[PDB]
């Protein structure tokens, strides 16, 4: 459940 | 609004009266009330003494609290009807006299005084009114028992005892047998102390067991159980 | 009960005076005050007025600005400070006593007043016609009164006041509210009437009751003064 | 004890005192009550719901 | 996995919406008319802070977990986040007030009925208010929408303009949420725990029972509020000031983390409730009664 | 050997009462009455509330103008209020704080108090200076003071646990008259309409209807299992209720001298605190110590209504002259009012 949505929620817009 | 001068001034007048109200109450609120009792000749007037028509107040002013203890005393009528406005008290203080083992109650009925104290003690314990309030035995006149000790045995009230003619185990007996008459124990506590015709320390022990109610009472009502 | 004022005397006009007054025989703190004038005219008229613990108090819209009322509780006393005096200042000030609650009996007792001499509109009106009747002991007497406006209030009350003033005297008062008989008078006087009509009724007259008779509303303030039924012997 | 003997004379004269009174039978002064409480029942505005424009403690 | 994750914070919102459910009822419905306690003034702020934020973050967050893109529009990603923070802020602030307020109820047992009054909590209640909707700004200012550059989906991030004011922020936060109100709950409960063995000095039952109930609810509060919100701000830490792997390991403590912080709050109302004697008094009387 | 005779012929006269009272009996009240239409559901509302007070609220008691109102508790203060605006007209200390009765006279300028302290204050309300002073302090009796009722502005009856009722007068200060004969203390009192004969009933289970003008024993009431703390006369001075511990109310009649009704339910354990009757007597008010308040059917002995809203136990109700609205008070220091 570890997707891109998750990702950016908890680092911020800098996870791409 | 709708109102007219008077019908304001008068309202006015009902402000004011309410402010009087509010802080006479809140006045009388920081003031500490117990509740005195005792049996006939044990030594009640001597402790009211020491400690200084119908019900008796008496102010007392020691580390900046002010008690308030009323005296019922001469008010020889049924305790059921008047005794439910005692509820609330901060505690209940029992005197008792030790002198009174084995003398009769004013009448030889064969009923022992200590059979009287013990009877009126664990009504009051165990009266409805009074479920949550500490109660403070006082046992006077230890300085004639000292010496009646020596010169009738205890076995005159209590048969089951089974000690020697000495002070001290039978004061510690008679404290255990006083104690014993609490059946909630959890949610009521006892104070014991020895009094005598020329003790002192009476003051500095109520003020001590109001402050531990006091205590008691904070803890409990801030949730902290 | 007893109320004596002092501070009186001659003033030069644009000066200023301090009126005192001091009771006895009373709880002061718990009665409101009024400060009221009397011209040579023979006029009655409400100055001021402070209720108890000095909450609220009221002026008259001829005297507000310049006239300043405290109320001293700890002495008992009141004071009246005026400043800017004008030529027509010249008259006699009295101090009145006035509780209100219901039941009670506002304006029940006059102060003995001090002179003081200056050397050179939805407000009710109250009207007396009749400004002398005169009648011999033992007849009745009836005198009338009129108003501007209804004084029956939505309660059932009617703010009416009737005092009487001898000759040499203070004012007395006689009826607090209508058909209510005050406390000290006799049975003799009675009052009735409605809306804005009413009347006072003397029976049996003796030489003691003469003086002049004023009427006073207390729907809604400035408190107003009828201009005085004289009753000659 | 002469104090228990004049108590219990003071009582048994109450009682014969008491027992010489003219009583009148329950039809009777049941009647008369409900006769009562019918007679006043539209003078009882706790029985009867009294209009809010006439009532003091609208 | 989502499948138990959701499921979870739905049970554990559920559990919590009913316990601040129950609490308020029984706090709304005892009107005997009587002053309103300091105590109890502080329970209800804590109820309704507790009920606030579990109604505006766990449905919420959990659509993060179960959606892959934001379908509630700026609207509600600015509204929630900011009311959801403030929220949990007012709800430590209470946390620490009730501390404190316990506290100098003791320790100044005689003085108790003068300090602590009705006006004095409510002032204290508005000015906690007060500063809680002041701290929690610049997660208002910040939080917003977000469009990658494919276009085709949109986040609800924090987007921060310069990672130098966003860790200054995360450090004033943990600075001034966790390890502040911890202390002073710790300093407050420690000096009411060294009073009472000071003072309580009988020997008695009573006094011994007091004691040991009183020990263990501080032991048991300090330790909630210990482990409850360690995790979370630990994990904002090492997000913030370093490397976070992309590992079912990272996912199942964040899941974990924030399985704590929501259990937090709905075992708040049946910790410093439902076990004070007034309290279930208070209830057995107003609401089977 | 003179003890038992008189005994045995105390039981003999008791028994020859009985048998009166037995052969006069035809029907009970609940026969006569079968065909009275039922009150139905009675639905009273709380108009106004009195606050101020801050202890527990032991009397009260309505005035002849039916807009006053007295109020005293455990704070020792009498409060006076105006039913009809809520405001409080006025404000008495008081010496003591057990206060347990107290009394508006008929006129409105005196007021009574008494409890714990065995002696009757009476209260001046209008005085020139605008204040209230102690007019007087009746002394005498070594009991607790349980009800007080006046008479007129010069002479009080009152009632303390001595097992005597005291009749004295106001300008003397002097015991007037003195009712013996009670076995237990007397709880309270109730006045006829005409000032002639009143009641008092005991904690021996028995009320005593006595004579004013002539200090005697008229009559004499038992049927009670309990302690009777709560007695009323009827609105035309031929009947009276009881309420006692037993959780059952009686209503005697005077001229019947037999029980005449009882109120009484399975459901309803606690007991009667206060009794009081309506304008026309149709319905009986009764205060009780499940926190709310009863009234039943006098001529049907059912529940007509419930009066609930208060948080403690009843202790004193009140009935205007006029049957307007009827005040309540319990220990919750809040009075109220219904209509
Ligand atoms: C009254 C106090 C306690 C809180 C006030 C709430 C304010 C600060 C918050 C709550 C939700 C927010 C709104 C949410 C939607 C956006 C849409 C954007 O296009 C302009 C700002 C705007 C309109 C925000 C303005 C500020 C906002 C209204
Ligand atoms: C640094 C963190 C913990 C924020 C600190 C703010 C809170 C915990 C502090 C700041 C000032 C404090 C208030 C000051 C006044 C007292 C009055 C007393 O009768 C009850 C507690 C009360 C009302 C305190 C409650 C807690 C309090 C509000
Ligand atoms: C003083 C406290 C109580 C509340 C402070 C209000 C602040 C936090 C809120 C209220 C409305 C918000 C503004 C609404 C419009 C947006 C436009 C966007 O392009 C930049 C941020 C900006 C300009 C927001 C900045 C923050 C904002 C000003
Ligand atoms: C209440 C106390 C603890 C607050 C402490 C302030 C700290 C957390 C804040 C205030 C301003 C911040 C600095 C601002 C400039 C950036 C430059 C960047 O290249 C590294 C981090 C760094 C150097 C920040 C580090 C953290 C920082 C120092
Ligand atoms: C929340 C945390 C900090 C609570 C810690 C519990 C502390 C405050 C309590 C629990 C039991 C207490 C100890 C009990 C007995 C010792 C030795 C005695 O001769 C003096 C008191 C002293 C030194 C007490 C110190 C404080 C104490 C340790």
């Amino acid at each position: 459940g570890w997707t891109l949505n998750s990702a950016g929620y908890l680092l911020g817009p800098h996870a791409v | 609004c709708t109102l007219s001068a008077e019908d304001k001034a008068a309202v006015e007048r009902s402000k004011m009266i309410d402010r009087n109200l509010r802080e006479d109450g809140e006045k009388a609120a920081r003031e500490v009330k117990l509740l005195l009792l005792g049996a006939g000749e044990s030594g009640k007037n001597t402790i009211v003494k020491q400690m200084k028509t119908g019900i008796v107040e008496t102010h007392f002013t020691f580390k900046d609290l002010h008690f308030k203890m009323f005296d019922v005393g001469a008010q020889r009528s049924e305790r059921k009807k008047w005794i439910h406005c005692f509820e609330g008290v901060t505690a209940i203080i029992f005197c008792v006299a030790l002198s009174d083992y084995d003398l009769v109650l004013a009448e030889d009925e064969e009923m022992n005084r200590m059979h009287a104290s013990m009877k009126l003690f664990d009504s009051i314990c165990n009266n409805k009114w009074f479920t949550d309030t500490s109660i403070i035995l006082f046992l006077n006149k230890k300085d004639l028992f000292e010496e009646k000790i020596k010169k009738s045995p205890l076995t005159i009230c209590y048969p089951e005892y089974a000690g020697s003619n000495t002070y001290e185990e039978a004061a510690a007996y008679i404290q255990c047998q006083f104690e014993d008459l609490n059946k909630r124990k959890d949610t009521k506590e006892i104070y014991t102390h020895f009094t005598c015709s020329t003790d002192t320390k009476n003051v500095q022990f109520v003020f001590d067991a109001v402050t531990d109610v006091i205590i008691k009472n904070n803890l409990k009502d801030c949730g902290l159980f | 009960v007893q109320l004596v004022e002092s501070g009186g005397g001659l003033v030069q006009p644009g000066g200023s005076r301090k009126l005192s007054c001091s009771a006895s025989g009373f709880a002061f703190s718990s009665f409101g005050m009024h400060w009221v004038r009397q011209a040579p005219e023979k006029g009655l008229e409400w100055v001021a007025y402070i209720s108890s613990g000095s909450g609220t108090i009221y002026y008259a819209d001829t005297v507000k600005g310049r006239f300043t009322i405290s109320r001293d509780d700890p002495k008992n006393t009141l004071f009246l400070q005026m400043t800017s005096l004008r030529s027509e200042d010249t008259a006699m000030y009295y101090c009145v006593r006035s509780i209100y609650y219901y039941g009670s009996s506002p304006f029940d007792f006059w102060g003995q007043g001090t002179t003081l001499t200056v050397s050179a509109s939805a407000d009710i009106v109250m009207t007396q016609a009749t400004s002398s009747v005169p009648v011999t002991p033992g007849e009745s007497v009836s005198i009338s009164c009129r108003s501007s406006k209804s004084l029956l209030h939505s309660n059932g009350n009617t703010y009416l006041y009737w005092f009487l003033q001898r000759p040499g005297q203070s004012p007395q008062l006689l009826i607090y509210r209508m058909s209510n008989l005050a406390s000290g008078v006799p049975d003799r006087f009675s009052g009735s009437g409605s809306g804005t009509a009413f009347t006072l009724t003397i029976s049996r007259l003796e030489a003691e009751d003469v003086g002049v008779y004023y009427c006073m509303q207390h729907l809604e303030y400035p408190l107003t003064f009828g201009a005085g039924t004289k009753l000659e012997l | 004890n002469t104090a228990s003997i004049a108590q219990a004379r003071k009582l048994v004269e109450q009682l014969k005192m008491e027992a010489n009174i003219d009583r009148i039978k329950v039809s009777k002064a049941a009647a008369d009550l409900m006769a009562y409480c019918e007679a006043h029942a539209k003078e009882d505005p706790l029985l009867t719901p009294v209009p809010a424009s006439e009532n003091p403690f609208r | 996995e989502n499948f138990v994750t959701l499921v979870v914070f739905g049970l554990i919102f559920a559990l919590g919406v009913l316990g601040n459910s129950l609490v308020i009822t029984v706090l709304a419905r005892s009107k005997p008319g009587k002053p309103r306690s300091t105590t109890n003034l502080f329970i209800l702020n804590l109820s309704i802070a507790d009920l606030a934020y579990l109604l505006f973050c766990i449905p919420f967050q959990a659509t993060v977990y179960a959606l892959p893109t934001w379908v509630l529009g700026a609207f509600i990603c600015k509204f929630i986040h900011y009311f959801f923070t403030v929220s949990m802020l007012v709800s430590i602030f209470t946390l620490a007030a009730m501390s404190v307020d316990r506290y100098v109820a003791i320790v100044h047992s005689r003085r108790s009925s003068s300090l602590r009054v009705s006006r004095n909590a409510l002032l204290g209640v508005g000015c906690i208010w007060a500063l809680s909707i002041a701290m929690a700004s610049p997660v208002a200012y910040h939080q917003g929408l977000f469009h990658p550059r494919a276009s085709n989906q949109t986040f609800c991030w924090e987007q921060w303009p310069d990672p130098r004011h966003k860790k200054a922020y995360v450090v004033c936060t943990f600075v001034f949420g966790y390890l502040l109100p911890l202390l002073l709950i710790c300093f407050c409960y420690a000096k009411v725990l060294n009073h009472l063995h000071k003072k309580l000095k009988n020997m008695s039952k009573k006094s011994e029972a007091s004691k040991k109930k009183t020990a263990q609810t501080v032991l048991v509060v300090v330790v909630v509020f210990g482990i409850s919100w360690l995790p979370h701000h630990i994990i904002h830490l090492w997000a913030e000031f370093g490397v976070f792997p992309l590992t079912p390991a990272s996912f199942l403590f964040r899941i974990t983390a924030h399985c704590l912080a929501y259990s937090n709050s709905s075992v708040n109302p049946i910790i410093y409730a439902f076990l004070s004697e007034n309290f279930r008094k208070a209830y057995k009387q107003v609401f089977k009664c | 050997s003179e003890l038992d005779q008189l005994r045995q012929e105390a039981e003999q006269l008791k028994n020859q009462i009985r048998d009166a009272r037995k052969a006069c009996a035809d029907a009970t009240l609940s026969q006569i009455t079968n065909n009275i239409d039922p009150v139905g559901r009675i639905q009273m509302r709380t108009r106004r509330t009195l606050r101020g007070h801050l202890a527990k609220i032991y009397a009260m008691h309505w005035g002849t103008d039916s807009r006053l109102l007295v109020s005293a508790s455990q704070d020792g203060k009498l409060i006076i209020w105006d039913s009809y605006t809520t405001n409080k007209v006025h404000a008495i200390p008081l010496r003591s704080s057990w206060v347990m009765t107290c009394a508006y006279a008929p006129s409105g300028n005196y007021v009574a108090c008494g409890g714990l302290d065995n002696i009757c204050s009476i209260y001046n309300l209008k005085t020139r200076e605008g204040n209230v002073r102690v007019s007087r302090e009746l002394a005498g009796h070594t009991g607790y003071l349980s009800c007080c009722r006046f008479l007129d502005d010069n002479q009080i009856v009152t009632s303390s646990g001595d097992t005597t009722c005291a009749l004295w007068d106001i300008e003397t200060g002097q015991q007037t008259t003195t009712f013996t004969g009670h076995t237990g203390d007397v709880m309270s009192l109730s006045l006829a309409p005409d000032t002639r004969l009143f009641v008092s009933g005991a904690c021996d289970a028995s009320a005593k209807l006595w004579d004013v003008r002539e200090g005697m024993c008229r009559q004499t009431f038992t049927g009670h299992e309990s302690d009777i703390n709560a007695i009323c006369f009827f609105p035309n001075g031929n009947a009276f209720a009881t309420g006692s511990d037993d959780a059952t109310c009686r209503l005697f009649d005077l001229r019947a001298d037999q029980e005449l009704m009882t109120y009484s339910h399975d459901n309803i354990i606690c007991g009667i605190t206060s009794v009081s009757f309506s304008k026309s007597g149709r319905l009986l008010l009764a205060g009780y110590d499940d926190f709310n308040c009863n009234v039943w059917d006098a001529l049907k002995a059912d529940r007509a209504g419930v009066l609930a809203g208060h948080d403690n136990r009843v202790s004193c109700l009140g009935v205007t002259d006029d049957g307007m609205a009827v005040a309540t008070g319990s220990w919750d220091s809040f009075l109220k009012i219904w209509n």
